[PDB]
């Protein structure tokens, strides 16, 4: 058994990592006090949900988290919520004034003076792991703490942590929940400084999240339970494999393997079925070729994006629930002979599958309904791309007029660093093209 | 009040397009780069498809189908045809193609050779025609040793198919001709064939043993008006349209142009166009597609017809820009963005 | 605990302060006594950010009231809330300023400012973590603009990491008490450009327009144009004083409102405005088709003469939040011509359940718009009618000043103009 | 269409289906980097002072 630690980063990262440490418990029958009466190991065990939990001698299995904001609003909510109980007081830090949607007051203005703390915290988890996999760093893009202060703990981490691996589960900028007019900015500067401290990671676009809430939830106005605790979904699905007995993508590096030939292209389209509303009346269960064939449909994608016109470089198929082999093999190749799928002619067509027997778990009283069998796909496509276009097209709009950029020179960051980021952007943007297109 | 933007100003269809919104006096032009609009005219290279459908509450539609180059440009045809089941290598509707890269750079120049030497051979005919998506550039020989030191002369890839030896001639004249089919598909993906099309009309005598001076060989609208001398004679501008022509196959070959002719021209787009709507619709997507399409056809002596290219971009003739510019508005516009017949196309039905 | 240090200087100042303090007072359940009496935890969850809470659950302003002459300040404390202050924040002369910058910023101010400054650094040190001052306050008296452009400058000087916010009066023609107050506001506006980081420009001629020919009053007095910059503030601070995710604190929503550090001068609305048909229900695209409209604003500036750099709404209310939604974006995509595309979502908006007091649902609107230079420019117009012929000046010289200020702060104001030009265009 | 690396255990199985073959900075060099900013940030409300004292 190798552990992996959880590293939650800002508003966005706290409240969407209290989501799935909320599903982990259901999933893994931890009650909200920390008791796992199926762990018959009392104060101790190395089975696969020990990769996320550890246990103390009073039989209480304490998540592997770490819970980081500049302000302390959010993370009070962990202290006194359902799930106070499973966490100690060394494992939230917060701050008392946050980094007011400033890239540049995250990273240099109050991360120099917190990043030592967090990483004191981290060291004491590190510590209790007989052999640490890496980390997993929940933040989003647009906010000044879950941009600015990421990456400067990615590059801690890095020092700290050498040979460890490091994946990011990302929340994109979506207008329709956001109200930072910066966030392209503070987008852009992370991934930059970022991208080479990063293994993999799993972008969300809000605006997906928030139109599948919409759409297949009918939820008219979602707020940010409802996009969390479908995230929280997405995201067990992509982390069953380290917390449950399997084959595929059993620790952090077979992600990197599986999904990432080329370093700096690691960020997979995540698309996941089926997401059905638990108001309706009763739905007709869909079988494995339903599900699957809807893995390539744009609606049920994390970002929104046309892989028809972008080349495939990797394929996994995580299912969960009542699936046996033979049922994937034929709806595969039913898709193929109608879908659209072109891989890059150095990588093998083919796909990675993983069934997981468990069905997944719904929060009681949540928005979603119970299914037989639901799937996530994780495909590297160049299709991807189209997010980093959106996104540097509004950084160009602003940057070209200088528009905000002395809240950044005011707290110390060099307007340099504006155009360094940008071009690294473009150079992003490049391989996916080199990739991708003819 | 709906809003547009124009990114192409050389377009004279959508010059005409965005002349008729605006007279409705309920679309309003923004400037070309806000992205607060509900339709886009988009420039014809490099529309970045990627930044439609992202913002929020504007239902936007764009007057391009992603994906529709791999039909119109010569070589993608012709890989698009040999690949593609629906169409498969034995399309009895498209001349025998060839994909040859320069040799300054996969390519069928062996493969071309092998048919091209059968038909020497077999004493058949074995004139081919070269051409390509970067030209205003084409050589018609019977030699293959033309054909592909041509080729190597240039830097960009090119299509070597059959040229039709014995294509129908009108008369008087004994004139060539190609048929100009106009094809407007909507965000739903319905076929819908302009009812008016145009013969693009040869203004020479056809000359089967004279493929050097290529006027009475090319029906393009630019060369007989810059290098033929009978220009106008027959018709105005080279330009017969379908009222004219049908009259024609019943004085002189007792048939109609339905009969004759539109049959195969519709079974034609229907099988391009059905063969890639799975690669291009927009049925499921963040934004809504539509694009016109300018569609090539060739006819022999034996009333067979041929496809020669599709335009993605294409123009109208002068005569029909008032209507069809308007039918656009009407199917592909106000269907998505209505207004507070008889319809001048024809629906070709189809299994989606 | 995101503490707000409230000051308010001079006549104008402490008359709009006072009712201010009235109008949250009653929207927090808090009575005339500091004693909570409402009956929503909504109410008390951001109550420290503009009150003290003292001994027997006693909640008291965290304002500090300021004046050189005791008149005003005396009717405040004898008024209807005036017992809910605390004493020891009452600092006042006795001199008076007489409309005097230069009175209120280098001889009768100077001598009173220290003290002054010796309650904010108290209000301060008791605060968990300050955000930043806010000033209410007029441009063409002498206590609030001389003074306190002078608070200004000697608190950013102490505080030059925290955020400083002012509510301006701005004087007019139509509503004016002496000749000078185009001086008095030419000279401030400097002090604002410099100094602060979020400015709400209030135009009396506005509050005049809107009171005699929307509300229909046939005598505006200086009270009814205060009863609109009351709602006006409890509009705009909405967001500091409930529970939100929006422009939640002051640099927040500085980071979102201000692309350029010294064009920083707010265009604030309010929405109904209505006379007294008062009993009519107000649907959200009516609430949304006046908040924008330019009758509604109160900087006496045609929002059709610029464009808005970056807009911030704020809708209170039992309401469809998707209906808001709806009309916001349909007033963006209906007038996008007005909106810099070089700012991409530049209009955000806040929702709150909690309505202002008789009104059903309401929304503020705070627009960074470059019609806003139509008020710089009739100020510097009316400025230099006067300067070339240097009437009047006698009353700033004989208090040490000299032309050379005059001519700087008159070519400030024309630089504050021409740079909200070249973002026009 | 082939089928390999079938794994099985009781929650759950793994395998692979093949369609078609084929055709950093020092703990140092981060301080100064922070160092730099906070040192830019000193100048500027230096001179803001030095402005405020004039
Ligand atoms: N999906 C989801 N997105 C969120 C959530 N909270 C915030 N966001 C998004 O995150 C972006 C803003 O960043 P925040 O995480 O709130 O800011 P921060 O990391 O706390 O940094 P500060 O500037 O110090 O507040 C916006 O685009 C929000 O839509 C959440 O709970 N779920
Ligand atoms: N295989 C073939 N056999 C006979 N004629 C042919 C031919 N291919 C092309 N042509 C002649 O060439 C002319 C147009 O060639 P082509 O369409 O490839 O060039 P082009 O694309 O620049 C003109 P357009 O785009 O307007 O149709 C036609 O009028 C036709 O007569
Ligand atoms: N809106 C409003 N404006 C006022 C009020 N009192 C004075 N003013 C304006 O403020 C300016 C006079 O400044 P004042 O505050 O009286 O001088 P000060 O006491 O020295 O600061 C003039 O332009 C007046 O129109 C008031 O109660 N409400
Ligand atoms: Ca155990
Ligand atoms: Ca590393
Ligand atoms: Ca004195
Ligand atoms: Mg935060
Ligand atoms: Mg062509
Ligand atoms: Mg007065």
């Amino acid at each position: 058994m190798r552990e992996c630690i959880s590293i939650h980063v800002g508003q966005a990262g706290v409240q969407i990592g209290n989501a799935c440490w909320e599903l982990y418990c259901l999933e893994h029958g931890i009650q909200p006090d920390g008791q796992m009466p199926s762990d018959k190991t009392i104060g101790g065990g190395d089975d696969s949900f020990n990769t996320f939990f550890s246990e103390t001698g009073a039989g209480k299995h304490v998540p592997r988290a770490v819970f980081v904001d500049l302000e302390p609003t959010v993370i009070d909510e962990v202290r006194t919520g359902t799930y106070r109980q499973l966490f100690h007081p060394e494992q939230l830090i917060t701050g008392k004034e946050d980094a007011a949607n400033n890239y540049a007051r995250g990273h240099y203005t109050i991360g120099k003076e917190i990043i030592d703390l967090v990483l004191d915290r981290i060291r004491k988890l590190a510590d209790q792991c007989t052999g640490l996999q890496g980390f997993l760093v929940f933040h989003s893009f647009g906010g000044g703490t879950g941009s600015g202060f990421t990456s400067l703990l990615m590059e801690r981490l890095s020092v700290d942590y050498g040979k460890k691996s490091k994946l990011e589960f990302s929340i994109y900028p979506a207008p329709q929940v956001s109200t930072a007019v910066v966030e392209p900015y503070n987008s852009i500067l992370t991934t930059h400084t970022t991208l080479e401290h990063s293994d993999c990671a799993f972008m969300v676009d809000n605006e997906a999240i928030y139109d599948i809430c919409r759409r297949n939830l009918d939820i008219e106005r979602p707020t940010y339970t409802n996009l969390n605790r479908l995230i929280s979904q997405i995201v067990s699905s992509i982390t069953a494999s380290l917390r449950f007995d399997g084959a595929l993508n059993v620790d952090l590096t077979e992600f990197q393997t599986n999904l990432v030939p080329y370093p700096r292209i690691h960020f997979p389209l995540a698309t996941y079925a089926p997401v059905i509303s638990a108001e309706k009346a009763y739905h007709e269960q869909l079988s494995v070729a339903e599900i699957t064939n809807a893995c390539f449909e744009p609606a049920n994608q994390m970002v929104k994006c046309d892989p028809r016109h972008g080349k495939y470089m990797a394929c996994c198929l995580l299912y969960r629930g009542d699936v046996v082999p033979k049922d994937v093999n034929a709806a595969i190749a039913t898709i193929k002979t109608k879908r659209s799928i072109q891989f890059v002619d150095w990588c093998p067509t083919g796909f990675k599958v993983g069934i997981n027997y468990q069905p997944p778990t719904v929060v009681p009283g949540g928005d979603l309904a119970k299914v037989q069998r639901a799937v996530c796909m994780l495909s590297n496509t160049t299709a991807i791309a189209e997010a980093w276009a959106r996104l540097d097209h509004k950084f160009d709009l602003m940057y070209a007029k200088r528009a905000f950029v002395h809240w950044y020179v005011g707290e110390g960051m060099e307007e340099g660093e504006f155009s360094e980021a940008r071009e690294d952007m473009a150079a992003l943007e490049k391989d996916y093209e080199e990739v991708g297109v003819d | 009040m709906y809003t547009f933007v124009v990114r192409d100003e050389n377009s004279s269809v959508y010059a005409e397009v965005s002349r008729l919104l605006l007279a409705t006096g309920q679309w309003k032009r923004l400037r070309k780069d806000n992205p607060r609009f509900n339709l886009m005219l988009g420039e014809r290279n490099r529309l970045p498809f990627g930044r439609l459908g992202h913002e929020p509450g504007l239902v936007q539609l764009v007057n391009y189908y992603r994906g529709a180059d791999k039909l119109c440009r010569k070589a993608s045809l012709v890989k698009l045809i040999k690949t593609s089941p629906e169409l498969s290598e034995s399309c009895t509707w498209f001349p025998e193609s060839y994909v040859i890269y320069p040799t300054n750079l996969t390519d069928e120049r062996e493969v071309f050779l092998a048919a091209y030497n059968r038909r020497r051979e077999g004493r058949e005919g074995n004139v081919w025609i070269a051409k390509s998506s970067a030209g205003a550039g084409i050589l018609i020989s019977s030699e293959a040793s033309e054909l592909l030191d041509f080729i190597d002369e240039q830097g960009q890839v090119h299509v070597i198919q059959k040229y039709l030896e014995k294509p129908l001639l009108l008369e008087p004249g004994h004139r060539k001709f190609d048929i100009r089919s106009w094809v407007l598909v909507d965000h739903l993906y319905n076929i819908y064939l302009y009812r008016e099309g145009v013969l693009r009309t040869s203004s020479e005598p056809y000359n089967s043993a004279n493929f050097q001076d290529k006027t009475c060989h090319l029906t393009n609208h630019c060369i007989q008006k810059e290098y033929s001398k009978n220009y106008g004679r027959y018709e105005e501008g080279n330009e017969m349209f379908f009222e004219e022509f049908n009259q024609y196959l019943m004085d002189a070959l007792n048939t109609t142009l339905e009969n004759s002719i539109l049959l195969q021209i519709k079974h034609i787009i229907r099988s391009c166009l059905m063969c890639i709507e799975p690669a291009i619709s927009t049925k499921h997507l963040h934004y809504q597609s539509f694009q016109l399409f300018g569609f090539d056809f060739m006819v022999d002596e034996e009333l067979k017809v041929w496809l020669i290219e599709v335009n993605g971009a294409p123009a109208c003739a002068q005569k029909l820009y008032a209507e069809l510019c308007q039918g656009i508005v009407d199917v592909a516009i106000s269907s998505v963005f209505p207004l507070a017949p008889t319809s001048i196309f024809i629906k070709l039905h189809h299994h989606h | 605990m995101r503490e707000i240090v409230h000051i308010q200087a001079g006549q104008c100042g402490n008359q709009i302060g006072a009712k201010f303090w009235e109008v949250i007072s009653d929207e927090h359940g808090i009575d005339p006594t500091g004693s909570y009496h409402g009956d929503s935890d909504l109410q008390l969850e951001r109550i420290n950010v503009y009150y003290n809470e003292a001994t027997g659950n006693k909640y008291v302003p965290r304002a500090i009231l300021v004046d050189l002459e005791p008149g005003t300040m005396d009717s405040v404390r004898s008024g209807p809330f005036g017992q809910i202050f605390r004493p020891d924040n009452f600092v006042f002369g006795q001199s008076g300023a007489g409309n005097n910058w230069a009175k209120g910023h280098y001889t009768e101010g100077a001598e009173l400012v220290d003290s002054v400054l010796d309650v904010v650094r108290k209000e301060s040190e008791s605060c968990d973590c300050l955000q930043g001052f806010q000033l209410t306050h007029s441009l063409g008296g002498g206590t609030g603009s001389g003074m306190g452009t002078l608070l200004i400058s000697k608190i950013r000087e102490e505080y030059p990491d925290r955020i400083m916010n002012t509510f301006s009066v701005m004087p007019s023609p139509k509503v004016s008490d002496t000749v000078v107050e185009p001086y008095n506001a030419t000279l401030s506006v400097h002090q604002l450009v410099e100094n602060t980081d979020e400015t709400y420009c209030i135009d009396n001629e506005a509050l005049y327009d809107i009171c005699f020919r929307t509300l229909k009053l046939t005598t505006p007095t200086y009270g009814d144009l205060n009863h609109l910059v009351s709602a006006t503030m409890s509009g705009v601070t909405t967001c500091l004083r409930f529970p939100g995710q929006l422009n939640a604190d002051l640099r927040k929503l500085a980071v979102n409102m201000v692309p350029f550090p010294r064009l920083h001068f707010f265009m604030p609305g309010f929405a109904p405005l209505t006379s007294r048909q008062q009993y009519r229900a107000l649907t959200v695209p009516e609430l949304t088709q006046q908040m924008f409209d330019s009758k509604n604003m109160m900087a006496a500036c045609d929002p059709r003469h610029g464009r808005y750099l970056t807009v911030a709404a704020i809708f209170r209310g039992r309401m469809s939040m998707k209906e808001v939604d709806e009309q916001m974006l349909n007033v963006q995509n209906k007038n996008s011509s007005y909106f810099v595309e070089w700012i991409p979502n530049n209009v955000k908006t806040a929702v709150c359940d909690i309505p202002p007091r008789g009104l059903k649902m309401s929304a503020t609107f705070i627009g960074n718009s470059t019609a806003i230079q139509e008020l710089f420019k009739r100020i510097s117009e009316q400025f230099t009618a006067m300067f070339r012929r240097k009437a009047f000046l006698h009353w700033y010289t004989g208090e040490g000043m000299d032309e050379m200020e005059f001519t700087e702060a008159e070519s400030n104001m024309n630089d504050l103009v021409s740079e909200y030009q070249q973002y026009q265009d | 269409m082939e089928v390999i690396e079938l794994n099985k255990c009781t929650s759950g199985q793994s395998f692979e289906v093949i369609l078609k073959p084929p055709s950093d900075p020092s703990l140092e060099e981060i301080q100064k980097k922070l160092e730099a900013a906070e040192e830019r940030r000193k100048y500027q409300e230096a001179e803001l002072l030095k402005h405020l004292a004039e």
